[PDB]
């Protein structure tokens, strides 16, 4: 679904490690988008772990 | 009218039928605690909410706090196992929070534009979980 | 919340404290079914 190409020209000054770390932040950035709950989240958090 | 349908009062039963009271009674408490802190949460004043609620109970159902109410009342009427009392406490609890639920959809449908709107799209019914 | 507890666990005295009011409420609760006059009728 991430067309990785544009991602890339997106991370031109960028380095292999943050090259690695890249696609957890990308999706985070992604839930950002929705409106939620800190709470909901931790109490399910809390619940799984 | 629960009170009276209902039997005698020391000839209804324990031991393990008796924990259907306690779960349901403890279900209608959580229910009811989500329902208004979640509501209670947002609002700045006392009813003036800023964003629109859809955590906890109000993801199953789009009015939590009076089928919590409706629930106890329902609790009531099962620990003394009388059916009709029940139903007629369901049918005038419809009417009434059905009629109130309709000003109060239609107040926050106006206020808060589409937001309300996807959220009544999202979880359709009303009181009780796919039944209404 | 489990958590609430779970900290709590995962952190002998307490045990056998715990384990004395068992057998007190066992005892406790043995003694509450039972009428004190057991054959009404046959003291009757």
């Amino acid at each position: 679904l991430v067309d990785w190409r544009k991602v890339s020209e997106k991370t031109t000054l960028l380095r292999p490690i943050e090259l690695k770390l890249v696609p957890m932040a990308l999706e985070s950035s992604a839930f950002r988008s929705k409106f939620l709950d800190t709470d909901e989240l931790l109490s399910y958090v809390s619940w799984f772990a | 009218l629960a009170a009276f349908e209902g039997p005698e009062l020391h000839r209804l039963p324990g031991g393990w039928a008796n924990v259907g009271i306690w779960i349901l009674i403890v279900i209608t408490m959580l229910m009811h605690y989500d329902s208004t802190l979640y509501l209670a949460r947002y609002s700045e004043k006392v009813v003036v909410p800023t964003a629109v609620v859809q955590f906890g109970p109000y993801r199953w159902v789009r009015h939590p706090i009076y089928a919590s109410t409706m629930l106890l009342f329902a609790a009531y009427c099962t620990a003394l196992r009388a059916p009709l009392s029940l139903l007629f406490l369901l049918a005038v609890c419809l009417v009434y929070y059905n009629k109130k639920a309709k000003m109060e959809e239609e107040l926050m449908v106006e206020s808060f534009g589409q937001s309300y709107s996807d959220y009544a799209d999202k979880v359709r019914h009303k009181f009780i979980p796919f039944v209404y | 919340d489990p958590r609430i507890f779970s900290i709590l666990l995962l952190r002998r005295y307490f045990t056998i404290k715990g384990v004395v009011l068992f057998v007190v409420a066992a005892l406790l609760y043995r003694i509450n079914n039972r009428n004190m006059v057991e054959s009404k009728n046959l003291y009757l």
